[PDB]
């Protein structure tokens, strides 16, 4: 299925499955290799089988919603803080 | 790294409320008042006092009569400065 770049996608590569944000990446694999991995034994970076390229995997961002409010006494108005995102996914 | 790996599974690192630049403003203040105002800024409004006349008190605190500092000031200056220098290498080299 056509590959998705810079957009949250479920995926399967060569049977490897996960969900992340696939990007272009400059880390450099030796020929025979398949995965990359991080310190945590997550699957960090994968290589596209059909067109060899080094694709990062960053699972889609998430964070705690924080409702900032004065006392409900003074107002009903809230200002929401989405923690640790770029402002798009709103 | 530990930068996002943890952040994969729901292990989040929240930002400390006070940025490091702010911490460095406090430790500037505390250090700015200590130098100029003596110890009085902790008890109320800071009181400008000549630093060399501050150290006359801090000797009275330890029982050395202030006439030692007013006479040894130049010497005590160098011992202080040369002591500060080695603090760099104490950190720098180990
Ligand atoms: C986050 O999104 C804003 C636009 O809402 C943009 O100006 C900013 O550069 C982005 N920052 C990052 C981390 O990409």
């Amino acid at each position: 299925t056509n590959l998705v770049k810079n957009k949250c996608v479920n995926f399967n590569f060569n049977g490897l499955t996960g969900t992340g944000v696939l990007t272009e990446s400059n880390k450099k694999f030796l020929p025979f290799q398949q995965f990359g991995r991080d310190i945590a034994d997550t699957t960090d970076a994968v290589r596209d089988p059909q067109t060899l390229e080094i694709l990062d995997i960053t699972p889609c961002s998430f964070g705690g919603v924080s409702v900032i409010t004065p006392g409900t006494n003074t107002s009903n108005q809230v200002a929401v803080l989405y923690q640790d995102v770029n402002c798009t996914e709103v | 790294d530990l930068i996002c790996a943890q952040k994969f599974n729901g292990l989040t690192v929240l930002p400390p409320l006070l940025t490091d630049e702010m911490i460095a403003q406090y430790t500037s203040a505390l250090l700015a008042g200590t130098i100029t105002s003596g110890w009085t800024f902790g008890a109320g409004a800071a009181l400008q006092i000549p630093f060399a006349m501050q150290m006359a008190y801090r000797f009275n605190g330890i029982g050395v009569t202030q006439n030692v500092l007013y006479e040894n000031q130049k010497l005590i200056a160098n011992q202080f400065n040369s002591a500060i220098g080695k603090i760099q290498d104490s950190l720098s080299s180990t």
